[PDB]
RNA sequence: AUGCGCGCUAGGUCUCUGGGUCUCCUGGGGGCCGAAGCUAACGCGUUAAGCGCGCCGCCUGGGGAGUACGGCCGCAAGGC
RNA sequence: GAGGAAGAAGCCCUUCGGGGUGUAAACUCCUGAACCCGGGACGAAACCCCCGACGAGGGGACUGACGGUACCGGGGUAAUAGCGCCGGCCAACUCCGUGCCAGCAGCCGCGGUAAUACGGAGGGCGCGAGCGUUACCCGGAUUCACUGGGCGUAAAGGGCGUGUAGGCGGCCUGGGGCGUCCCAUGUGAAAGACCACGGCUCAACCGUGGGGGAGCGUGGGAUACGCUCAGGCUAGACGG
RNA sequence: GCUAGUUGGUGGGGUAAUGGCCCACCAAGGCGACGACGGGUAGCCGGUCUGAGAGGAUGGCCGGCCACAGGGGCACUGAG
């Protein structure tokens, strides 16, 4: 299976004749706590539909991350538009030190000892994309050693 | 040890006294850039032989005058008026900063 | 005169002293010159008195003036056992 | 000081059968048995989705209330635990398992950590001969703890040893029923501890 | 900025204007009630804000807010003030501590009783 | 021109991004050692001194990852990052106890020393500091 | 509404101005579309808003107000 | 403290069924804060005297405000809890009262008749002999961005050249070795901070010892970089 | 823009002692955009709080230094 969290659930509203008709968007994260994470962002006319839909995207948008003793092989910083995220490995006694959004993410990757910091825009969607992208860039020592 | 500095003769209008511009580099304490701060010392030239534009070594000493506490340890170089000019330019520009 | 005396450290009702060569007119807890040994008046610890014999032997040689309660300990430390 | 009010409800509030009384901990009259839901007027109602803070809050409130320690002393120990090296979780735990009454209760001399304080706080136990009554005392490894000889004649302590006539003790300890004595062998390990807690959460509760 | 600029000028550290000039800069500052009256707050709110103008021992004479329900206040009432401006009132940047020198605790109060200066019931 | 080194760096970075096979730089005995470092550190396919119009250049042969399945087939850049540290605007000098652990070791930090140009692994190996050139990964 | 200088980074096209060996190439300017990249987006994109470096100017919420005051300049308007 | 109802009472909510208050209580047993008694210090060995020898050294005795205090023994009672909050931030929700009034508020804002946002009650939550408010510093604020910001339109490119100071600066090769690094080294007081251990029945507190520790002085070394000086080059620049 | 004991020199007086510290005389010097002088502010430091750190604030107690002792000036004795 996979574990899953409803990170963000916002309602957007488009105006038209008659007035505002709403739509729900949802950030949903899905992982195994073993390096696998999926950032689902489904939107639909209703919460359970979007959430159900959102997790569906996450399961297909999975990405496995190279954990190392509960942390990451190196710190990283991703500029996702205005969201500037900074993550940083830590000792096994440290724990996860993050805003709610990425903490929710890394707690599903299996990460349990990580120092982070959100700079720039803290838009939870954009934050999440930078997080999933940063996880998409991590590399073990052997990987780079293979590259060189 | 007595402090030893090396600057250029930038003024000798005073009897037995010459003005030595001491330039010292050092990193900025916060911005890490190495900056050049100059300084003028009125070393005691008892013979008034060191002339203008002469790179010399001055040394800490017992206070000769209110403004003097250094003597020329020895000459280092002469004919360095180019340095003196840059000083003269600086004090010259001060006229352009009035109101 | 540069003297040798015990300054009070520790806390209320827990005296701890430093046999220390120091100028006389300093306050008794001010800046001393050389901590040349501590002292447990209450003897709570086994090695409740450890003083360097030689340095007192040095400072005495150079003109030290230990107070009686100090010289009580140097002899008790055996610095004078010559 | 220590918590003094009703104690079943903390489990009902925590929603987990933490052990706080001894017998009624294990009775079918356990409050977790009959009403396994939070106390109060809104108790039975549909539990809402807990926030991150609430979860981590419940964790610390879970662990902390396991030991009755003040928030301060719990917090004080954390920084001391935090300043030390290694996995701060287990380090922070062993100190918690290094408390005098906790070692007492863990040694089985009391049917409840709350009651164990009474033994400590009433001087009914000596630490390596020294009759210590600091409930917050830290028992180091290889230390001997036994009932006061005057406390030896006490029947409740007998009743506790009556229970420990065949009951066992955690691997970091060593007990003598007939001697009424115990020895703290080593730092209790995280694996050794059966604490129903994700202290990792409790770490982050002080990371905020 | 270029490093040479930061060396030539450097970052301009910014200070903060103290929001409570009257305290200056003490935590509390006693004063005497001069004009004990009411005020209608600005929009959107709508009410009769009990506002007093008090002169401080610090020489100033400013309007503070009167919390609670009802009050024994009046002109020439010795009063200790504190606190920050009520938002929905114009420039009423100080409170009047209930329980100090004239500010009798709100009678019949039962909640937040440490605020408003009420003694616990028997 | 202000700093050739950052230029040769950026010449790499630009050449890296558009996936050039190699590039060239106006040669210099200083740069030549840096290039030796990256080749010695598997950061490049190597280099070679060449001339262009009577001006010696350096055909820096870049090394790339493999072609990547999915939307972007572009191979993953071997040099994910290259950034001059000590700049002409602000020089930087490192003691032994401040030579950074660039990227937890996956990166590197080339830095000039009185013992010549070296990597941070080398400097702590020799326990020496110097002007810190650039972090790379 | 884009300070300057320099370097590198697909291209296509139009245009003006030189050189050549005149299919084409080589240069210097002026537009258009666009790779990578950048960008909040709009769009920028070898005439960067990309990648870098050196230097200077400048911003630190809106209004209050480019006003007050002061100072300088100005015949004045007024300017800084 | 333990046991202690499918759960007293009261109160509150109610779908009228019951539920919460809650093992909470009462209740039984257990201990013993207090308190009573008695004993009761360390801190105090010196100065001093004698012997020695007016030395080393040895012997004698004196002195305690704290304080009859800590502390120890024996006996010994079940013996204070309050405060803030409960829309969201942020943890904890209903009823009643009021009805843009009263009031609350740090921001968002709540209040115009059913208010989880005001007042009361019940419940609950956070702390606990404390609990809040105010004042102020830092943080959050990467919101003065050195680390670690920006300027086409959000605030920001000066109207533009020229150039002063200043800043910065091509290749190669040497020399000095200035910054630069490194080593040794003195200093970097004590106390504080860290570490280890120890004494206070623990902790606070204190003691001991170790470590450090930017910075500077001192001597030595290196020359990659920048600097300086010297000599050459043509890729920049200028010129013809 | 500041500065005429003002910068320096000579000689002298004073000093435990250098010193324009003071004095007489001679010269015109010295200070300043690397921010003089002016104003405002302030006891300084080890440290303390805060912070990831950088850094920011802070200097209560404690330890060191300085200044003051109703406000000003002045010396005497004195090793001080
Ligand atoms: S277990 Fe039984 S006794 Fe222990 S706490 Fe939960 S309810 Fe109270």
């Amino acid at each position: 299976d996979f574990e899953e969290k409803m990170i963000l659930i916002r309602r957007t509203a488009r105006m038209q004749a008659g007035g505002r008709r709403f739509r729900f968007g949802a950030l949903v994260v899905v992982g195994d706590r073993q390096g696998r994470v999926g950032l689902g962002f489904g939107k639909a006319p209703e919460v359970p539909l979007a959430v159900q839909k959102a997790g569906y995207y996450a399961r297909r948008n999975m990405v496995e991350v190279p954990l190392q003793n509960g942390t990451i092989p190196h710190e990283i910083e991703v500029e996702f538009g205005a969201s500037k995220i900074v993550l940083k490995p830590a000792a096994p006694g440290t724990g996860v030190i993050a805003g709610a959004v990425p903490r929710a993410i890394l707690e599903l990757a299996g990460v349990t000892d990580i120092l982070t910091k959100e700079l720039g825009s803290r838009n939870p969607i954009n934050i999440a994309y930078a997080t999933m992208e940063a996880l998409r860039q991590l590399r073990t020592k052997a990987d780079v050693e293979r590259l060189r | 040890p007595k402090k030893v500095l090396t600057g250029v003769v930038v003024s000798d209008k005073m009897q037995k006294t010459v003005t030595v511009l001491v330039e010292r580099q050092f990193p900025h304490p916060l911005y890490g850039k190495v900056i050049k701060r100059s300084k003028k010392y009125l070393a005691h030239d008892p013979e008034e032989k060191y002339k203008l534009g002469d790179v010399v070594e001055i040394i800490e000493s017992r206070p000769i005058s209110k403004r003097k506490r250094f003597r020329v340890l020895r000459l280092v170089e002469s004919g360095r008026m180019d340095l003196v000019e840059k000083y003269l330019i600086r004090r010259q520009n001060y006229e352009s900063l009035s109101k | 005169m540069v003297k040798i005396r015990l300054a009070r450290f520790g806390s209320k009702h827990n005296p701890h002293y430093r046999i220390v060569v120091t100028d006389a007119r300093r306050k008794r807890d001010g800046k001393y010159i050389e901590k040349i040994g501590y002292y447990d008046p209450r003897k709570t610890t086994p090695d409740w008195l450890k003083v360097d014999v030689e340095r007192a032997r040095y400072w005495l040689s150079v003109g030290a003036q230990p107070t009686d309660t100090a010289r009580r300990l140097l002899r008790q430390a055996g610095v004078f056992r010559q | 000081g220590r918590y003094i009010g009703p104690v079943c409800r903390l489990c009902r509030r925590e929603g987990v059968k933490l052990y706080l009384k001894g017998e009624r901990c294990y009775s079918p009259k356990c409050a977790m048995e009959r009403r396994p839901y939070p106390p109060g007027q809104h108790g039975q109602k549909r539990a809402r989705r807990p926030s991150d803070y609430a979860v981590r809050l419940r964790e610390k409130q879970k662990l902390r209330r396991i030991y009755g320690i003040s928030e301060r002393q719990f917090r004080n120990l954390f920084e001391e635990a935090s300043k030390k090296k290694g996995v701060t979780g287990s380090v922070f735990l062993g100190l918690l398992e290094s408390r005098l009454d906790n070692v007492v209760y863990r040694l089985g001399f009391a049917v409840s950590r709350r009651q164990a304080r009474q033994l400590v706080r009433h001087g009914h136990i000596t630490v390596n001969g020294r009759r210590v009554d600091l409930p917050s005392y830290r028992v180091r490894p290889g230390d001997e703890i036994a009932v006061a000889e005057k406390s030896r004649n006490l029947e409740l302590i007998r009743q506790n040893l009556e229970a420990m006539k065949g009951r066992k003790v955690g691997p970091w300890l060593s007990l003598d029923v007939e001697g009424m004595k115990g020895k703290f062998l080593r730092l209790p390990d995280r694996e050794d501890l059966a604490l129903p807690v994700n202290e990792q959460l409790v770490i982050e509760f002080y990371s905020r | 900025p270029t490093i040479n600029q930061l060396v030539r000028k450097g970052r301009e550290k910014v200070r903060k204007k103290s929001k409570v000039p009257a305290l200056k800069g003490a935590p509390f500052r006693r004063g005497v009630c001069t004009v004990v009256r009411t005020v209608t707050p600005k929009k959107p709110n709508s009410a009769l804000r009990k506002v007093a103008k008090v002169r401080l021992t610090s020489g100033y004479e400013v309007t503070a807010y009167i919390p609670g329900e009802g009050h024994n206040l009046q002109e020439h009432s010795v009063v200790l003030i504190r606190g920050g401006r009520v938002k929905d009132l114009p420039g009423v940047r100080y409170h009047i501590v209930r329980g100090v020198y004239d500010a009798a605790g709100v009678k019949d109060r039962k909640k937040s009783r440490s605020k408003y200066g009420t003694k616990k019931p028997k | 021109l202000t700093d050739p080194i950052a230029d040769m760096l950026t010449r790499i970075r630009n050449a890296t991004r558009v996936y050039k096979e190699s590039t060239d730089v106006p040669a210099s005995r200083f740069k030549e050692e840096i290039l030796r470092i990256l080749a010695r550190e598997g950061f490049i396919k190597g280099y070679e001194r060449v001339d262009v119009d009577g001006k010696p250049y350096l055909r820096v042969y870049l090394k790339y990852g493999p072609r990547r399945q999915g939307p972007d087939p572009r191979p993953e850049q071997v040099i994910h990052h290259i950034r001059r540290i000590s700049k002409p605007g602000r020089r930087v000098y490192v003691g032994v106890k401040e030579i950074p652990r660039v990227r937890r070791g996956l990166g590197i930090a080339i830095l000039s020393t009185s013992k010549g140009v070296l990597t941070d692994r080398e400097a702590r190996k020799l326990g020496v500091g110097g002007e810190l050139i650039c972090e790379v990964w």
